[PDB]
């Protein structure tokens, strides 16, 4: 995406191009939470 | 196909304004006298 900062993108693109650039950040971000929570569910299983 | 409801929006414009009639646009027509939505389903039919 043309920035890491979500508001900047709104300040430069319309509803059709902001949707592309923002959907990179959503997909990548959601993949980040799906990663951390997997590592943590595993970590937790060691602790049990 | 079949459709729930249908319309025809009828008007006259400059040939150099046909581009503004696409959804996700800006310019004096798109801003101040005819805008299409982002989820626009339909067809633009334009001729000299």
């Amino acid at each position: 995406a043309i920035s890491s900062v979500l508001n900047d993108i709104l300040s430069r693109l319309d509803k059709v191009e902001a949707e592309v650039q923002i959907d990179r950040l959503i997909t990548g971000r959601l993949q980040s939470l799906q990663t951390y929570v997997t590592q943590q569910l595993i970590r937790a299983a060691e602790i049990r | 196909l079949c459709f729930t409801n249908v319309y025809a929006d009828s008007f006259v414009i400059r040939g150099d304004e046909v581009r503004q009639i696409a959804p996700g646009q800006t310019g004096t027509i798109a801003d101040y006298n005819y805008k299409l939505p982002d989820d626009f389903t339909g067809c633009v039919i334009a001729w000299n």
